[PDB]
């Protein structure tokens, strides 16, 4: 997976826009799914 | 434009002392000889001759800046021996060595030319 | 443009050997053999003759 | 007489054409000089080759940003005449519209 | 606490170079001796140029620089000749300079080689060494080079044209007994011409008590001075420098006390 | 004021009013002759 | 005057239409060194416009083999836009297809 | 293809492409197509034969030429589009010889892979051993290297020209230089370069030069600068004339001495000219006559080389004056190897101070060892070794990039044959003390170039100098004293420093100080 | 001052000897590279025979490229490590790298053993031609040499294609340098 | 129009008011000089003579400033202008007669830049505080600025053609400001990462590694020669 | 230097009143002559009004008797027979 | 976040606008700090 | 046939003939002549 980083990412952060280059989420699991691949 | 005259590397301008002596207050019986318009030619030879003196505790020389033409020679001797005396005695030894070398080199030249 | 008088490194006289070097090359000497005959032992001196370009010869083709 | 055309040096129409190296030296011109430039007001001007897309060829590109799914362009120019080039696009519209 | 007793053994002596060995001497003294061979041995070289006419393809100060590097015979004349700065004359005179005149006009179709042979000096003692001859400039038909120069006393420390040595080869401890240089693979290094080791052995055994001595010299002369004259003049000049330093030191000590 | 023709290398006197042109050659490029004032070069 | 002005100023076009006239086509020949002169005479210039914006020419394309020198390119804003012909590269002069 | 190779109905530059998958045959004849010559391969065999090679060997006195190859159809021109459909063989001896069958349908063979390089990249020795951006950097630098830009430089009068006294053809050269004519007009000198950390003055891409070598003309140059001045009789009574003015005849003049000029208002050749010197004395009639004379660059100090007077394209009299200034190498002058190793001369040491080998050979140039690792310019080291071998052997070394006959091991063996360490290392002695240096220095001949960037042309200072009309701010006048721009970045830097007084000094007091009288009641001044 | 003056005695140089490696080290590097070539060939054979099962979250092309890239990177790392171990204490490249003054282990490996894979935009050399990186390769050639794996060290010299691929790779670095020079200055001016 | 005059990067709104050209400034190539302290900058004699600092005449410095005036602009070190209490400026080279050159308290002598003068030394682009630092001037006999090898890192400077700008503060207040805030030794540690910004560099770093290796042994002469280069040495030779 | 030195502690922005402009202007009666010089010399009421400031470098204006560097320049005014909008 | 079996605490986004419109200005402050620190420390660099 | 030992000489003879015929600036010249 590729995520925008470096100078362009800093530029986005200081130039906040409704559409980043690579919008993404980091989702964490709290139940058995976290430790179970299938339930995940 | 800023280039200095070449002769400035070995010629003393008016009012410049060839050699000056400053006592070193850090350690007893130590002197700093600042010699102007001189280089490693004399610095190294004088330092090596001084190191042969057992009464000379410390003998060193340095060029503060290659673009300048001063050599600082630090000489520290035993309490009964003066740094100035060590410097003079070292010079009298180098001169004697060079005179002997000249005589023997002339003899060698004559021998080689003769056969 | 013209053969230097002195070897840049050690200062050996090298300005009087260009014509002799060319004469040896005409006499079929290899470049190294010609340099040895001329007496250039140090490679610093040999470089002077080996890498020299005599532009003065062509510069003389223009009328003064 | 309709005007004067600057002449590229060492070309077939330059005075230094077919001249031997000795003739160039007599004219105070370096035989090694390759020519290929113009002397305008005494300044040696060289025309830098300009790189451009070819003409009369159908090129099918795709622009993600644009509303066209695809576009085939063709820059048509007359055969050694009518220098202005007329470009035609044949595009297929995007399916994004619902 | 006293001077060494150096000894000299001359191995080779020719018109171009002198090869010798100095034993029972300090490395500093030997290095100073060679450094004075290159630096503080005075000779006579062209240091003033006045070009009246120069139609050659080489510019005026090109010709001047080229003339300055021409070695002039200064065997016995340098000692008598004075420094222009020291001499009392008005900027030039026979007692501190030698006049040279060059006047070459190319009237023939063939290229004219302006060599050192065309340099004419008012002093027969000081002349170009070659008089093949050093080439100053090649002249085309109708081209002329007319100039007058003054050559004055000087030494290499000021300008390289006053350096009388074509090359000062200096060596010591050829077998590397003292290990002043550490060979990562000693077997890979050629033997010095002064090496006293068997072909199988690459390095002499380490000598913890050894000191640099028996320095080998090969002084090659550009021609201005004889190779032996270079060594003698260098020794005399170094001794003179030390004596002058001693005089100034004595004055300084007297002032201090 | 002496000028050397650039083509035939002929010296010719020219005033400040007369046109700059070779007396016999007709060539219109002229070069001033070297100054009589003598310049000293240190052969360094 | 049209030819002379174009070649002199470098603004490739009518002096009245300098706004849309290409610039930098004609340059003063570089005579610092013979190699510099040869490189200037064998220089190429990439375009700057819609084509360049859509596809960046600031890259060493595989097709440049044998046609364009892979090492020669100015440093700075012109990296990859100014090119030099390979030693044996030749540009077709054109002929009739009849 | 047969017709094109016979040049019967199809010219050489016509390109025919068969897209087999698309069932298309495109024939292109228009101009602008870039193409290169390639040897034709049929049945895994070159059509180029020993008879062709012999006829080419006898190129002259037999009329045989490259056109004859093209007509015989041994070599044909291929463009990019046709090259898509070509099966190239890099070399005939290796790729189309009976071996493991990687491909048995080769259609063409490269004449020589090095022909992929340009004019400036073709002078790099062993460019296949250098990290590519260093090849690019050397390509850039070679255009700034001094030399003899053209044989007839004396006749030419260019605005700027640099001429090296003693250009040398490289001891290590590429076969392409024979066609670049680099041998005829070399740009640079072979220098005894030792890669050592002697005194720290070569650190960070700096260089230590041999002062004795410099005295012996090492890397010396001419700088010719040409000034053109035209006299124009344009205007009702506004005419310009060349003449030496007088301190009283003209409306205004300067303290500068006009004695240098002649009766015609032109400075004669052979006259030394420094700053604040008039080279051309012009007078423009006032609508008295105002002084319109021209001066030189204050830093510039040369001799008037050539003064010519003629009529320009407009028919107006004008004079071109070429001033000659001799540039000897000094601290700050920039030199670059042929491998992107660019650096300034940190300091100059005499032959005594420079380290010497057992033979008395001192390095003309000393470069820092740290310049080599990061840049990975192994080509520089290989060039040094090959140049040492070439100087000893008396043969110009060959550094063609893609040559399997030449390699480091072979060069090392050849060097060993001449009584030198096989890796180019030498036992160097400290010049100051004469003591052997513990490490053995890598020393040998390398081809260096003197770039046009001299510290003399770049040094400039400003201290209470001229100012412009409106802004009352510094502007360069009669010198390089235009000052330095205190930009927004410098302003922010001083703000971060907190040096408010220094920032105020640099932006108001130094730039354009001014005071005004303002009424307290109403803010507008009067 | 003190260490600079002691350097007048100790001395430092760099040279061809610091770039050479033992013949045994050269043999080991060549064996490693040959084994890497065989491994890549085996991976290509599996992909051709459809025996390559794509890894989760990646396409077949991505899986094949990842496997080939890891194989070649392992080859480069192993060769570099072998060269570094072969280096002696007197090696000047090692001295500088260990002191941290200049250079790196990767630089030593590139100089001595193998330059390694060349990447454009994070991928192997693209098929600029029609299914070819250059006209000297067969179509659909995914081998290390075809896709831009420089198996030669800078000392040995890069082959004719590898030089061109290395130039392509370094052009990206030059472009990045220009972009950074013209870009990184104004972010500070915007924050200020 | 007036709107055109104001607007623009070259306009007074942003071109003039925000940034302006400056006086008492010089620029040239930078070269290494290990013999200079990190806080010292070498300056060419030509630049030093061209640039001046106005010293107020005091009984402490009356004689020294009188000697500088007597030397004048002709020979460096000297002076270029004398400013009386009236504020009028007198050109020394134009007026060489010593009769009117007598100095008195309240005057200002624009003496030439000399050793020890504080100057702000910068390399563009100016990215952080360490890009502009204070230095003490050291006159050297050639046409390049000199820099200690350690200060190259904060400046991101190289000796391969880089040029650097020197600015001379003209008043005692600014001189104190630079001497107390912008000096190189104060800027050794950067607040950006609470770590030193300048350290030991290529030759010194490699040579110190070699030097500190276990098996390095120095003889008596070598030890004394090295001790000669210790500015902070107490004069006592340590027990071997 | 009779007046004391003061710093700008505030900057009030406002549109100049016509009456204040008229009174402040040193060009009494406004500007009505579009000629810079009547007969080759500065003329009162013209564009190059000597009141507004210094004309030649070796000259001083009649209002503040200041040279080119000292004189800050003084405003004039033009009476518009018809009111005019401001863009 | 509202999805079942999804950690409502640790789950986050790299879009500052989304963080602003969902969690608030203080969450924007924290997330912006985290992203800026991520970009700075990605190459191993450290900033106070 | 050209043997491998002779290939180096042969290829550079061919290149020398090519540059003797075409020159290095025959591009510009041919375009202007056309
Ligand atoms: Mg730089
Ligand atoms: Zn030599
Ligand atoms: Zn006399
Ligand atoms: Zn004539
Ligand atoms: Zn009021
Ligand atoms: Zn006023």
């Amino acid at each position: 997976k590729n995520v925008t980083l470096g100078v362009p990412r800093l530029k986005e952060l200081i130039n906040i826009s409704k559409k980043p280059k690579t919008p993404s989420l980091t989702v964490f699991l709290l139940g058995q799914s976290a430790r179970d691949a299938e339930r995940a | 434009m800023n280039a200095p005259p070449a002769f400035e590397s070995f010629l003393l301008f008016e009012g410049e002392k060839k050699i000056t002596i400053n006592k070193d207050t850090k350690v007893p019986n130590a002197c700093l000889f600042t010699i102007n318009k001189e280089d490693h030619t004399l610095g190294n030879i004088i330092k090596s001759q001084l190191l042969k003196d057992p009464q000379v505790l410390f003998a060193g020389y340095k060029v503060p800046h290659p673009l300048e033409h001063k050599i600082i020679i630090r000489v520290q001797t035993t309490p009964d021996y003066s740094p100035q005396e060590a410097f003079t005695n070292a010079i009298t030894d180098l001169i004697s060595e060079l005179s002997l070398l000249e005589e023997r080199f002339r003899v060698a030249i004559k021998d080689k030319q003769e056969g | 443009m013209i053969i230097p008088v002195r070897c840049f490194t050690c200062g050996k006289i090298v300005g009087n050997k260009w014509e002799a070097y060319l004469g040896l090359l005409q006499a079929e000497y290899t470049e190294g053999d010609a340099l040895d005959a001329l007496g250039l032992k140090r490679y610093c001196c040999r470089r002077m003759l080996l890498a020299h370009v005599d532009l003065i010869e062509k510069l003389l083709n223009y009328a003064p | 007489f309709i005007g004067k055309i600057p002449i590229m040096l060492r070309s077939t129409y330059c005075l230094l054409n077919g001249l031997t190296d000795r003739d160039l030296c007599e004219l105070n011109e370096c035989p090694l000089d390759p020519g290929g430039y113009f002397i305008i007001n005494g300044s040696e001007k060289v025309l830098i080759a300009q790189e451009k897309m070819a003409t009369n060829t159908v090129y099918v590109f795709a622009k993600k940003d644009s509303k066209y799914a695809y576009t085939g362009e063709c820059r048509s120019c007359l055969e050694n005449s009518s220098r202005p080039t007329s470009t035609i696009w044949v595009s297929m519209l995007a399916r994004g519209g619902q | 606490p006293y001077a060494n007793q150096p000894t000299v053994r001359i191995t080779e002596l020719t018109d171009e170079n002198v090869k010798f060995i100095i034993e029972n001497t300090d490395l500093a003294v030997a290095n100073s001796i060679r450094r004075v061979f290159i630096a503080e041995v005075p000779i006579i070289a062209i240091d003033w140029v006045q070009i009246d006419a120069n139609s050659s393809v080489l510019h005026d100060e090109f010709i001047a620089h080229r003339l300055g590097l021409i070695p002039l015979t200064s065997d016995d004349i340098v000692d008598k000749l004075q420094y222009s700065r020291d001499c009392t004359c008005e900027e030039f005179c026979p007692e501190c300079s030698v006049e040279f005149t060059l006047d070459v006009r190319c009237n023939e179709d063939q290229t004219r080689h302006v060599t050192s042979r065309d340099l004419i000096s008012n002093s027969p003692r000081v002349i170009p060494v070659t008089s093949d001859d050093i080439l100053i400039v090649k002249l085309r038909k109708g081209q002329e080079l007319r100039l007058r120069a003054y050559a004055k006393k000087g030494f290499g420390k000021e300008h390289a044209k006053w350096n009388p040595t074509a090359g000062v080869a200096f060596e010591y401890d050829p077998d590397n007994a003292l290990r002043h240089t550490v060979y990562p693979k000693p077997e890979e290094w050629p033997k010095s011409e002064y090496s006293e080791l068997d072909e199988d052995e690459s390095q002499a055994p380490y000598d913890p008590n050894g000191k640099p001595e028996r320095f080998y010299y090969n002084v090659e002369s550009c021609g201005s001075l004889r190779p032996e004259t270079i060594v003698l003049s260098a020794l005399s000049g170094l001794k003179k420098k030390l004596s002058d330093l001693q005089t100034q030191l004595s004055h300084e000590i007297q002032s201090d006390v | 004021m002496i000028y050397i023709c650039g083509e035939c290398h002929t010296e010719n006197e020219i005033k400040s009013r007369d046109p700059i042109r070779c007396r016999e050659c007709g060539y219109r490029i002229m070069y001033k002759k070297r100054t009589k004032r003598l310049v000293v070069f240190d052969a360094r | 005057d049209g030819l002379k002005y174009s070649l002199a100023t470098g603004n490739w076009g009518d002096q009245k239409k300098a706004h849309q006239a290409r610039a930098g086509v004609s340059q003063v020949l570089n005579r610092l060194t013979f190699a510099s002169t040869l490189s200037h005479l064998r220089r190429l210039n990439s375009p700057i416009g819609r084509d360049g914006k859509l596809a960046k020419p600031r890259q060493l394309h595989n097709t440049l083999w044998g046609m364009v020198c892979p090492a020669e390119t100015p440093e700075g804003h012109a990296v990859g836009l100014v090119k030099n012909l390979a030693l044996m590269a030749y540009i077709s002069v054109g002929s009739q297809p009849s | 293809r047969k017709l094109r190779r016979q040049m019967d109905i199809i010219v050489s530059e016509v390109s025919m492409i068969r897209d087999i998958r698309e069932r298309e045959i495109r024939i292109y004849t228009d101009a602008g197509r870039i193409c290169r010559p390639l040897l034709i391969v049929e049945k895994q065999k070159l059509l180029l034969k020993k008879r062709h090679i012999d006829q080419l060997k006898e190129r002259e006195y037999n009329n045989y030429s490259w056109q004859d190859l093209v007509a015989s159809g041994v070599v044909e021109y291929i463009d990019t589009l046709e090259e898509e459909t070509v099966m190239l063989a890099m070399t005939p001896d290796d790729l189309q010889e009976k071996e493991v069958a990687y491909c048995s349908t080769y259609t063409h063979c490269e004449i020589h892979p090095s022909m992929i390089l340009g004019v400036c990249a073709s002078i790099i020795p062993f460019p296949d051993h250098n990290q590519s951006p260093r090849n690019t950097y050397q390509s850039a630098m070679g255009k700034q290297a001094m030399g003899v830009y053209i044989t007839n430089f004396h006749v030419r009068m260019d605005t700027l020209a640099h001429v090296l006294y003693y250009p040398q053809k490289p001891l290590v050269t590429t076969r392409s230089m024979e066609y670049l004519r680099f041998r005829e007009l070399p740009a640079g000198i072979n220098s005894i370069v030792a890669i050592a950390s002697y005194t720290g003055y070569n650190q960070e891409d700096s260089v230590i030069m041999n002062r004795s070598a410099v005295d012996r003309g090492f890397f010396r140059s001419v700088f010719y600068r040409s000034y053109k001045e035209q006299e124009s009789k344009k205007g009702f009574d506004q005419e310009e004339v060349f003449e030496k003015p007088t301190r009283e005849t003209c409306q205004g003049m300067r303290h500068a001495i006009y004695d240098k000029l002649d009766d015609d208002g032109l400075i004669a050749p052979g006259v030394r000219v420094s700053g604040d010197d008039v080279i051309i004395g012009k007078t423009v009639t006032l609508p008295t006559k105002r002084d319109c004379s021209t001066f030189l660059r204050t830093s510039e100090t040369g001799i008037v080389d050539q003064v010519m007077v003629t009529l320009n394209q407009e028919g107006y009299k004008f004079c071109k004056i070429r001033v000659r200034s001799v540039r000897i190498p000094q601290i700050g002058d920039k030199f670059a190897s042929r491998h992107g190793q660019k650096g300034t001369c940190g300091i100059q040491y005499r032959q005594e101070d420079m380290p010497f080998t057992c033979e008395g050979i001192t390095p003309d140039i000393i470069i820092n060892p740290h310049a080599i690792p990061s840049r990975m310019t192994i080509g520089h080291l290989i060039e040094c070794l090959q140049g040492k071998v070439s100087a000893n052997k008396g043969e110009i070394g060959d550094a063609t990039p893609f040559n399997d006959a030449v390699n480091v091991q072979k060069i090392s063996n050849l060097l060993s044959d001449y009584g030198y360490h096989l890796r180019g290392n030498e036992v160097l002695y400290n010049g100051f003390t004469g003591r052997k240096i513990t490490s053995q220095i890598f020393i040998g001949p390398t081809y260096y170039q003197r770039l046009k960037h001299m510290v003399d042309d770049k040094i400039h200072s400003r201290a209470r100098g001229p100012i412009q009309i409106l802004n009352r701010q510094p502007m360069e006048g009669r010198s390089r004293d235009g000052g330095l721009r205190f930009g927004e970045m410098e302003r922010d830097c001083q703000i971060a420093h907190g040096a408010a007084q220094f920032l105020r000094e640099r932006l108001f007091e130094a730039s354009d100080p001014y005071q005004v009288h303002v009424c307290n009641l109403c803010g507008i001044m009067a | 001052t003190v260490i600079n003056n002691w350097l007048l005695i100790e001395g430092h140089t760099i040279g061809i000897g610091d770039s050479i490696a033992d013949s045994k080290t050269y043999q080991d590097i060549q064996n490693t590279i040959k084994k890497a070539k065989q491994d890549v060939i085996e991976v290509i054979e599996k992909a051709h025979n459809n025996e390559l099962e794509p890894t989760p979250g990646n396409t077949l092309r991505q899986t094949f490229e990842n496997q080939v890239n890891r194989i070649l990177n392992d080859a480069r790392d192993k060769t570099g490590s072998s060269a570094q171990k072969s280096l002696s204490e007197y090696n000047n490249f090692k001295s500088m790298v260990v002191s941290g003054a200049k250079g790196s282990k990767i630089n030593i490996s590139q100089v001595i053993a193998v330059v390694g894979q060349q990447n454009v935009e994070g991928k192997r050399i693209p098929f600029g031609f029609k299914h070819r990186t250059l006209p000297h390769f067969i179509k659909d050639d995914y081998g290390p040499e075809s896709r831009g794996f420089v198996e030669n060290s800078y000392l040995a010299g890069l082959t004719p294609t590898e030089f061109f691929f290395h130039a392509m790779g370094g052009r990206e670095g030059l472009i990045d340098t220009a972009v950074k020079t013209a870009e990184t200055g104004y972010i500070q001016r915007r924050l200020i | 129009s007036l709107k055109q005059r104001l607007k623009g990067k070259e306009g007074r709104v942003r071109g003039n008011l925000m940034g302006k050209r400056v006086d008492f400034s010089a620029r040239t190539v930078i070269t290494p000089d290990p013999n200079l302290s990190i806080d010292q900058v070498g300056v060419p004699r030509s630049i030093a003579a061209n640039m001046t600092f106005a010293e107020i005449v005091t009984p402490f410095n009356i004689d020294r400033l009188q000697e500088l005036v007597r030397r004048g602009n002709s020979q460096y070190p000297g002076a270029k202008y004398i400013i009386r209490d009236n504020g009028d400026r007198i050109d020394l080279r134009f007026h060489p007669k010593p009769s009117d050159l007598h100095l008195q308290t309240g005057y200002k002598v624009e003496r030439h830049m000399c050793d020890g003068d504080i100057v702000i030394f910068n390399r563009q682009p100016t990215l952080h505080k360490m890009s502009m630092m204070g230095h003490r001037v050291r006159i050297l006999p050639w046409s390049t600025f000199r820099l200690n090898l350690s200060v190259t890192t904060p400046y991101n400077a190289d000796f391969d053609g880089d040029e650097m700008n020197l600015h001379l503060p003209q008043s005692l207040e600014t001189r104190a400001e630079i001497q107390e805030l912008a000096m190189v030794p104060r800027m050794i540690v950067t607040p950006q990462s609470n770590r030193p910004v300048m350290g030991i560099v290529q030759d010194t770093l490699t040579a110190v590694r070699k030097f500190t290796k276990r098996d390095v042994f120095l003889e008596r002469g070598e030890v004394m020669n090295l001790l000669m280069f210790l500015s902070t040495w107490d004069g006592k030779v340590p027990q071997p | 230097s009779a007046c004391p030195l003061r710093t700008i502690k505030r900057v009030q922005f406002g549109v100049l009143s016509p009456d204040e402009l008229k009174r402040m202007s040193v060009t009494e009666g406004g500007i009505k002559y579009p000629e810079t010089t009547e007969g080759g010399r500065p003329k009162l009421g013209g564009l190059m009004d000597p009141r507004q400031g210094v004309i030649e470098r070796t000259g001083r204006c009649q209002t503040c008797a200041g040279n080119m560097t000292e004189c800050p320049g003084h405003f004039g005014h033009i009476e518009l027979a018809k009111p005019v909008f401001h863009v | 976040l509202s999805e079942k079996d999804v950690d409502p605490v640790r789950t986050t986004s790299n879009d500052i606008v989304e963080i602003f419109t969902v969690l608030g200005i203080e969450a924007v402050r924290k997330a912006l700090e985290r992203e800026l620190y991520h970009v700075i420390s990605f190459d191993g660099s450290y900033v106070n | 046939e050209i043997t491998p030992d002779l290939w180096q000489e042969a290829c550079w003879i061919v290149i020398s003939s090519y540059f003797d015929e075409k020159g290095l600036v025959r591009q510009q010249l041919d375009s202007f002549d056309e």
